[PDB]
């Protein structure tokens, strides 16, 4: 009302997206008008197409870029600022958007022009990045069904449309299920063991639900299923009945009634298999592997190698917990269950290493963590990062915005950071997303390149009262992880937009720079630069750092097996499993767990209903990508170990090489080749095993 | 999304 369609924020030229002025009401008109314009642009491209950059690749990027940026900003708002109105609007336009993506991807004039470039007599003279681009476009067109005759084509497109709808539904159900659970505790006794920080959070939560007399010390408390609330309960609640209840609630999220994801999963797997068959593959995992470094065989081999290396340690971890609980006179030591594991692990960790998480929190405040992280980035990669709040519109008052500068003081990139748990409207977990890519084609008139912009999103414990966000070590690692992704997007030296940043990096290599960054949390200079008391300003005592260092490999076997269980169940569901038979996804879960867990899952276990990585994310038949890339990240880190981590000259020289290979080259060179350029040789799994004490 |  009262504004023209032509003034819709989604239709404007912008440097930074209008995150402060876009809502549900803009989505239907904006997306539908945009799609009409992109249709006309595609028609013009197809009519004039030649196998050259100006006549094919440049006009293609302009179309792809506009849709990616605008849809990206809408989907980002869905992820961080969900509303019923925004859900409805996205649902309403999603089929039109998907129809256009299929139309574009299945363009025969575009595909034929790319094949002509591939078939050029001087192909070998084309730059590696441009060769990678052409090869990717050809492969992607076949994977989006371009080779199918019109009847099989129609079936393929119906499958794509339904999968898109189901993945959105899956994620909405997960958000809604996490949102729904509320445990009100009145009796002070039932919350025995919960530390001041958790009490302070549960009370702050109680205030927002009406209980205005609620304090941390005395007033009522609300327990929720988002991570910053859920974890402290499982770690610290002495009331075993409370642990079992909260555990069972977490484990059954989105698994019954209106929010049930079971049938959605069943349909997703059915459609994925139908898609695989249409494309001439045996199963969906083979489809997934087409764009990955791995094959089904090689992924399974790595998982089995890591599983074999982890099993004995995981068994010993279990025995250690039993022994410790028994030595405390704990009645449940004779019958330890899944709702005892986290609790007794924490008690064991406290006793064995003499470190208490609550006492560490004052040393890990977000502002100091960011300062230390930026200092590390300067040391390794030669970049200066500074606050730039006000330059770009944001969607929430807690969102930080930063400018990244090179050594000459020239901006090279920007990023947003949305750090705190906000379960009413914001997806759980942590992630990085692209905002705009580094691109020559999308540059402003006069300048050579559009600078890249990234999102980092975490869900860490929110600030309590007036104090800064005080963090756990895991939360620190999570920030370093997402920053690693942001760096690969931001520090890319490719100006070929379609292979810049993280684009066209085989999915099983994208977790390299992220997991790589996590290693530095244990690097003494880095940890000490971060760990300053938020009030006092005093540096973490040396003796405490040594305890943190000692605890690094605690339960590494168990942590490893847990990841391998996730990766193995993913692979199994997309290879051997056939939907529609008497066997359920939970039967698959039980079978795979025999070799990847020391005790069976509960029969009531419904973790699959919240496994968004594989049902509403990029990791379907691909969760193994974490461990695949962790071999790479650990080995990359071992180059610094070899060079001398106590030698700042060596650290900077090695950091520069990492900056100029892994962070610079995007998908413009095969990831194995990029890795070899950095490492000097092909990867070894020895560093990964050594770092985790599993040799 | 590059998750974690
Ligand atoms: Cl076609
Ligand atoms: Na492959
Ligand atoms: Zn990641």
């Amino acid at each position: 009302s009262d504004e023209t369609l032509s003034s819709n924020p989604l239709l404007q030229d912008f440097d930074f997206p209008p995150f402060d002025s876009v809502d549900a009401s803009h989505v239907r008109p904006g997306i539908r008008a945009l799609l009409q314009h992109l249709e006309a642009e595609l028609e013009e491209l197809e009519k004039s197409v030649e196998p050259t950059w100006p006549k094919l690749v440049e006009p293609l990027e302009k179309i792809v870029d506009r849709l990616t940026v605008v849809w990206g900003m809408i989907n980002h708002l869905k992820a961080v600022k969900d509303t019923p109105e925004l859900r409805a609007a996205i649902e309403d336009v999603q089929p039109e958007k998907v129809k256009f993506q299929l139309r574009l991807g299945q363009s025969k004039p575009i595909y034929n022009a790319f094949k002509a470039i591939r078939e050029s007599p001087d192909w070998s003279s084309l730059s590696e990045a441009r060769q990678r681009l052409v090869e990717a476009q050809i492969k992607e067109a076949v994977l989006i069904g371009i080779a199918l005759d019109d009847e099989k084509r129609e079936e393929f497109n119906k499958i794509e449309q339904e999968l898109e709808k189901l993945s959105h539904k899956f994620s909405e159900n997960v958000l809604d299920a996490t949102k729904k659970f509320e445990k009100l505790i009145t009796d002070k006794k039932e919350i025995e063991g919960l530390p001041p920080s958790a009490l302070g959070l549960f009370a702050q939560a109680a205030v927002s639900k009406g209980h205005e007399n609620a304090t941390a010390e005395n007033g009522p408390w609300i327990i929720t299923l988002d991570a910053p609330s859920y974890l402290p309960v499982m770690q610290h609640a002495k009331n075993r009945a409370l642990r079992e209840e909260v555990y069972r609630a977490y484990l059954s999220r989105a698994s019954s009634g209106d929010l049930d994801n079971t049938a959605i999963i069943d349909q997703i797997l059915k459609l994925r298999l139908e898609k695989a068959k249409l494309l001439g593959y045996n199963n969906y995992a083979e489809v997934s592997m087409a764009m990955k470094m791995a094959t089904v065989e090689k992924a399974a081999e790595l998982l089995e190698k890591l599983r074999s290396a982890s099993w004995d340690a995981a068994v010993q971890d279990m025995e250690d917990l039993k022994s410790f609980a028994k030595n405390q006179g704990a009645a449940e030591s004779d019958s330890m269950t899944h709702w005892d594991t986290t609790f007794w692990s924490e008690r064991l960790r406290e006793s064995k290493y003499d470190i208490n998480e609550e006492e560490l929190r004052p040393y890990f405040s977000l502002p100091k963590v960011m300062d230390g992280l930026f200092s590390l980035a300067k040391t390794l990669f030669g970049i200066d990062i500074e606050p730039a709040d006000g330059l770009a519109p944001v969607w929430n008052n807690d969102v930080r915005f930063y400018r990244v500068k090179d050594s000459s003081g020239n901006p090279i990139a920007y990023f947003y950071f949305d750090p705190y748990s906000r379960p009413s409207e914001k997806r759980g977990g942590a992630w990085m997303d692209e905002v705009v890519s580094r691109s020559r084609v999308m540059a402003q008139k006069g300048s050579s390149v559009r600078l890249p912009v990234a999102h980092m999103v975490c869900n860490q414990t929110p600030p309590v009262g007036d104090k800064p966000s005080l963090m756990t070590f895991r939360e620190v690692e999570t920030v370093f992880h997402q920053f690693g992704h942001a760096l690969q997007h931001m520090l890319t030296k490719q100006d070929e937009g379609l292979v810049a940043g993280i684009r066209n990096i085989e999915w099983d290599a994208v977790e390299l720079p992220s997991q790589f960054m996590e290693n530095w949390c244990y690097h003494r200079d880095t940890l000490m630069s971060i760990a300053k008391h938020y009030e006092t300003g005093e540096t973490l005592p040396e003796e405490v750092y040594k305890k943190l260092l000692a605890a690094r490999t605690f339960r590494a076997g168990s942590f490893s097996l847990r990841q391998l269980k996730f990766a193995s169940v993913d692979l199994e569901l997309h290879t051997k499993y056939v939907p529609g038979g008497p066997e359920s996804i939970y039967d698959v879960d039980q079978r795979v767990s025999v070799k990847t867990q020391v005790i069976p899952p509960l029969p009531e276990d419904r973790f699959l209903c919240s496994f968004s990585h594989i049902f509403a994310g990029g990791y379907a038949a691909g969760y193994y990508s974490y461990k695949w890339a962790e071999v790479l990240s650990a080995d990359a880190f071992s180059a610094f170990e070899d060079a001398g981590l106590d030698d700042i000259k060596a650290v900077k020289e090695t950091g520069q090489r990492f900056r100029n290979t892994i962070l610079a080259l995007g998908g413009g060179k095969a990831p194995l080749k990029v890795f070899v350029e950095f490492r000097g040789r092909e990867p070894s799994p020895e560093p990964l095993l050594r770092h985790n004490g599993l040799l | 999304a590059a998750a974690a």
